[PDB]
């Protein structure tokens, strides 16, 4: 016999499910009482098969601590392939981010390296928040300050355009650095050989 | 029966039968061996009895086998060109190298449900 | 045939044959240096009724390889086919090289048939009990249960059955030190083979014909 | 039977280090020592290894320490600059120069990406 409530626990199963259990979930859902008997049979290696696509997926996706460990991960016992997923992953996630960081710091400006050596210093949720947004955020203020400077050390075209950029946005600033001073400079270039 | 050989995969009725995967056509230089200190080049799947293990015996060496809804392969001691096919009948061409792991559509880069098709040893 | 592995110079008249790239394999033996001896079978669409296995050139490009015991090194010579020249009556064909190997002897011919009870031996390059495909070639070891109209009727002895692609691989009787072709392997029941299972282990082999080699080699 | 009270300058404690952190010591002048990162920090090293990462400090001037800490990625300094050897997995050496009072990075986190090794690690 089925418990009176089978069809409710698969259904909890749909919605949280991976791809094989959610799929397998609606034939029994679906189907008559011996469709749920098969799902139960199965579902204990259903729910293994689904664990370890997301492994394999990491081992592909992730840095090199992650990729590591989701390698090793998809040949584990089945409980130990979920303690992986469930918090055994996360350390060599941190990891990785740390040492992305630690880059960014070599490369960036003042910006970027205050704000990256306090994220190395701080919490795995601070170094999280610095990757996604946070680094951005450092470089647009980079950005603005290389070309305030450009407007008050640079050559008349350099000064000049260097000042339109200022007061637009972070895109017509960054088009600059990485483009426009280069034409204002090549005019600053020809006026002086022109006037020479 | 004639003794004469057609390059059929021997056994692979029963194969099928008993790991759920099936095997046409090879130059006869690849077998399904178990996996237990023995392996070789290694096929996971979402089906059948989840997976199994082939041992090179000589190179190069080919078999055309089929196992649907595949998502990764273990390689050893040597490179491995594999041939898989997405759900609309199309075809593409994975190099996995040495002594590695690598993925399939399904936990490859596009997610696809993929069918292994060919299994070619260098 | 499943047995010691042999790559000694008593049985180096041997053949290994491929039609086409993967669509034919079958095993055989020289009678001459640009003479090869195999089964007719192997060049039928049908296997089992090797009728339309007419004269001429073969319908897909045929190799063989003469000599290498060991198929993991280069010992051995390799010859095109170019002619076949089938038996009249029963399952049994004779290609012709492109060019001779004259370094390698032809196995000579019985004047007549084994009889029952006689130790008989035979050598090739089909499956093994756990191999689809060897590196080398192996012996066996096999008795005459009977004679037919044309053949011989023979069986494993201690197992050993014949296999797959032993079709045209030769059957050997010796006696002090010469080596006579009393036939040729045509059919069997794959007993003990990697891949499948049976009990028995018997086999048949059309019957060594000294004329028709005579008057086709010296055509 | 007791030891010979003799300096050999072989890092006191190493064994129970290399269980316990997972970093590995050999010789120096005796001037650095292996501590807690705990508001004592002076040479501090991260890697993706053993214990995630160690400290040390400087207790005379010159110094130098020979320990051993693979895929390393990382090092602080402070009111002192400091000359860092790493080695690549091919074996070759290079040297590193680090600015006092900042961070900076090996192969890994560097210009290379290699995975190299902390090989020397000099006070000067």
């Amino acid at each position: 016999p089925l418990p009176a409530n089978v069809r409710a626990d698969i259904v909890g199963y749909w919605e949280t499910g991976g791809a094989g259990l959610k799929a397998a979930a609606e034939q029994a859902l679906l189907g008559g009482d011996e469709a749920i008997r098969k799902f139960l049979a199965d579902a204990p290696s259903i729910q293994h098969d689904d664990n370890r696509i997301d492994a394999a997926r990491m081992a592909m996706t992730g840095g090199s601590g992650l990729r590591q460990a989701a390698k090793d991960a998809i040949r584990l016992s089945p409980a130990e392939l979920e303690k992986f997923l469930l918090y055994g992953y996360e350390e060599p996630l941190d990891d990785d981010h740390k040492v992305e960081i630690a880059r960014l710091i070599n490369l960036g400006g003042p910006g970027v390296r205050e704000a990256g050596k306090a994220a190395l210093q701080g919490t795995a949720e601070e170094r999280e928040l610095f990757l996604n947004s946070g680094q951005y955020t450092a470089q647009q203020d980079d950005n603005r300050v290389d070309v305030a400077r450009l407007a008050t050390t640079g050559g008349p075209n350099v000064q000049a355009a260097a000042k339109v950029a200022l007061r637009g946005t972070p895109e017509d600033m960054v088009e600059f650095l990485e483009v426009g001073q280069f034409t204002a400079r090549n005019r600053d270039q020809e006026h002086a050989t022109i006037a020479e | 029966p004639q003794a004469v050989e057609d390059f059929s995969y021997p056994g692979a009725a029963k194969i099928q039968a008993e790991t759920g995967a099936i095997l046409k056509r090879g130059n006869g230089h690849m077998l399904m061996t178990s996996c237990d200190g023995s392996e070789d080049i290694q096929v996971m799947s979402r089906t059948g009895q989840k997976d199994f293990c082939f041992n090179v015996m000589a190179k190069p060496a080919y078999l055309t086998l089929e196992v649907p809804q595949a998502y990764g392969i273990w390689t050893s001691a040597d490179p491995v060109k594999t041939t898989i096919k997405d759900t609309d009948g199309t075809a593409t061409v994975i190099n996995a190298p040495a002594n590695d792991f690598t993925g399939y559509g399904e936990a490859g880069s596009t997610g696809e449900p993929t069918t292994l098709i060919e299994l070619r040893v260098a | 045939t499943v047995g010691d592995p042999t790559t000694d110079a008593k049985l180096d008249f041997t053949a290994r044959l491929t039609i086409g790239t993967d669509y034919r394999s079958c095993s055989g033996a020289l009678v001459d240096t640009q003479w090869v001896l195999t089964a007719a079978s192997c060049f039928a669409d049908d296997p089992n009724q090797p009728d339309t296995v007419a004269a001429g050139k073969p319908a897909q490009l045929t190799r063989a390889t003469v000599g290498r015991a060991d198929s993991n090194i280069a010992n051995g010579y390799v010859r095109e086919v170019v002619e076949l020249v089938p038996h009249p009556e029963r399952d049994m064909v004779l290609a012709r090289l492109d060019k001779a190997i004259p370094d390698i002897a032809p196995v000579r011919l019985a004047s007549d048939a084994p009889t029952a009870g006689t130790p008989l031996t035979a050598v090739g390059f089909g499956r093994t009990k756990d191999e689809w495909v060897p590196i080398q070639r192996h012996q066996g070891a096999f008795t005459v249960t009977s004679v037919t109209a044309g053949a011989v009727n023979v069986t494993g002895q201690g197992g050993d059955a014949i296999c797959a692609g032993d079709t045209g691989g030769p059957l050997l009787q010796d006696k002090n030190g010469t080596l006579h072709l009393v036939g040729v392997n045509n059919r069997s029941m794959q007993g003990g083979c990697y891949g499948s299972e049976t009990t028995s282990t018997d086999a048949i082999a059309a019957m060594s014909d000294a004329d028709f080699v005579t008057q086709t080699v010296n055509r």
